[PDB]
RNA sequence: GUGAACAGCCUCUAGUUGAUAGAAUAAUGUAGAUAAGGGAAGUCGGCAAAAUAGAUCCGUAACUUCGGGAUAAGGAUUGGC
RNA sequence: CGUGGAGGUCAGUGACGAAGCCUAGACCGUAAGGUCGGGUCGAACGGCCUCUAGUGCAGAUCUUGGUGGUAGUAGCAAAUAUUCAAAUGAGAACUUUGAAGACUGAAGUGGGGAAAGGUUCCACGUCAACAGCAGUUGGACGUGGGUUAGUCGAUCCUAAGA
RNA sequence: GAAAUUGUUGAAAGGGAAGGGCAUUUGAUCAGACA
């Protein structure tokens, strides 16, 4: 399907940019149905999208 | 036939002078040239982890020496090139020198 | 409805063999334009590189 | 509905169309010109193998520039070249009056492309943007495609006059030949 | 982060992965480079490229409107621990 | 000789096919041109004595419109760069998600705005045209939805000036 | 639904042009007259 709708909603929910929501693409047919702001809050405390936690930048050579 | 064996791969001999923006592009059109002349079919696929062994070392650094895996199957029903296909796959090792050519047995 | 949807492609055709990109292009071709053709071009400062 | 002159009976005739379609034309026409006259089961096996870079349409009218090939050879030209937007086309009116054919139950293998024929179409105006503020053109180039296939057939006293003397000959050769 | 620096080079946050593509590696190009021996003999003319280049210390001529000239010239030194 | 109309005459021709157009088919005239056969066609048009002119084309770097040769040719080469699998689909180098790989590197390819544009923003349906290749995607097409102020602005005051 | 221009089929020609004039051969085609 077309997901590009929800990779951009999801941001906004999170509170993340683009670059790092994570939309899983075996339950492709479960998020092509969620269409508003409210069922993507729905997929994500049951795991479907989660966050992608920070690239690292270490100091340790500094 | 259902045939699935091991290979070493020459990438050194094949990759040679070629621009250095088209080595890992031109290591994965080697592969599947090469799975073609052994098993003789012409879909071949590339499993994601060996796409990750070609490019771990960015587009100008791919391997000398592979050691693949190739799978020869059966094709799915309404498919109009031939029921049989390869599938490319790699086995880690520790060095790919030293190791010839093995039938793997099937269970 | 589908009478009057067909009429609608049978008077769209003649746009698209001049490849309007709507209905709505209505870019008028000049003949000739003056600054190319309406001048004699001599020794010094000419009016285009 | 209104084809090009045909020498053939209608009873054992089958037909097919393409109308307004955007191709290039001389694409079109050097690859009409290849299949002209072939048998038709022969002639769909040939156009799987241009899409396979194995046997070439060759050029032979609208063919300055083009570079040399080594599969003109089964033609004797050294120019030929492999369209494959022309091909899937034209094999689209194959598969079509193969059905037309089979609708009015005509052989199967006695069938043969016999007339064959592309021309120009109206073309599609748009433009491009050159130096110096000029406007020039920027146009295709469509075509007519339309194809008539038909059975094999297998098949392929004038007065005389002659003078009073001349009569006498041969009436003379008959009295002393016996 | 290196550094005198908002220079140049690499990365985090956010963003893009768009600019028709494939196969070969002839000539002539455009863009970027290197070369023994000699060093402007080339040429309207050292045009181009090369050379010198940051910092520390030493040392600085004619001339002068006494302010300059001056980073004049020229010479030593630089990592790691 | 031929053309557009005009007065008169042939009680002219014609849906049983008038005018036109095509016609290496025929006949007459030195020639301008005239007549006939065939095919196409579908509603008006000729002979002759006279009158009248916006009455005869190969050129004017002629006017407008249309189409060629060159030619499937020059070309689509700045901005470091793309790759595999699955889903969707009649069809995927280009769409979508995921796995890798890279770049802009805080005087950015980031986040807001002033002039300026005017519904492009968002959803749904969908690919004839357009995005100089493609296309299932789009700032395209079809239909709808969306901008909420006692405090942010205008309105108010004066500047150079009208 | 004319011409430029083009497609297929049919005929014909062709060693660095093509087209034209007089004259005939060959090939295709055709009107007239003989009661």
């Amino acid at each position: 399907a077309n997901l590009r709708t929800q990779k951009r909603l999801a941001a906004s929910v999170v509170g993340v940019g683009k670059r790092k929501v994570w939309l899983d693409p075996n339950e492709t047919s479960e998020i092509a149905q969620a269409n508003s702001r409210n069922a993507i809050r729905k997929l994500v405390k049951n795991g479907t999208i989660v966050k992608k936690a920070v690239t690292v930048h270490s100091k340790s050579r500094t | 036939d259902v045939v699935t064996r091991e290979y070493t791969i020459n990438l050194h001999k094949r990759l040679h002078g070629v621009s250095f923006k088209k080595r890992a592009p031109r290591a994965v059109k080697e592969i599947k040239k090469f799975a073609k002349l052994h098993m003789g079919t012409d879909d071949v696929r590339l499993a994601p982890e060996l796409n990750q062994a070609i490019w771990k070392r960015g587009v100008k650094g791919v391997e000398y020496r592979l050691r693949l895996r190739i799978s020869r199957k059966r094709n799915e029903e309404e498919d109009a090139k031939n029921p049989l296909f390869s599938y490319v796959e790699p086995v880690l090792v520790a060095s790919a020198k030293g190791l010839q050519t093995v039938v793997v047995e099937e269970d | 409805r589908s009478k009057a949807d067909r009429m609608a492609k049978m008077e769209r055709r003649e746009r698209n063999r001049h490849a309007k990109q709507g209905e709505s292009d209505r870019h008028n071709a000049v003949s000739l334009s003056k600054h190319l053709f309406s001048g004699k071009r001599g020794v010094g400062k000419t009016d285009f590189r | 509905a209104r084809y090009g002159a045909t020498s053939t009976n209608p009873a054992k005739s089958a037909s097919a169309r393409g109308s307004y379609l955007r191709v290039s034309f001389k694409n079109t026409r050097e690859t009409a010109q290849a299949i002209n006259g072939w048998e038709l089961t022969k002639a769909q096996k040939y156009l799987e193998q241009v899409l396979d870079h194995q046997r070439a349409i060759p050029f032979r009218r609208f063919n300055s520039s083009i570079g040399r090939t080594a599969q003109g050879k089964e033609f004797g030209v050294t120019k030929a070249r492999w369209p494959a937007k022309s091909v899937k086309f034209v094999q689209g009116l194959l598969q079509n009056a193969a059905a037309n054919a089979e609708a009015k139950g005509l052989d199967a293998t006695k069938l043969y492309v016999s007339h064959i024929q592309v021309n120009q179409a109206p073309k599609q105006r748009r433009r491009t943007y050159r130096a110096h503020g000029r406007i020039n053109k920027y146009e295709s180039s469509p075509s007519h495609i339309e194809l008539v296939v038909t059975e094999k057939e297998e098949a392929v006293k004038k007065v005389v006059r002659l003078t009073s003397r001349q009569r006498g000959r041969i009436a003379a050769q008959k009295r002393i030949a016996a």
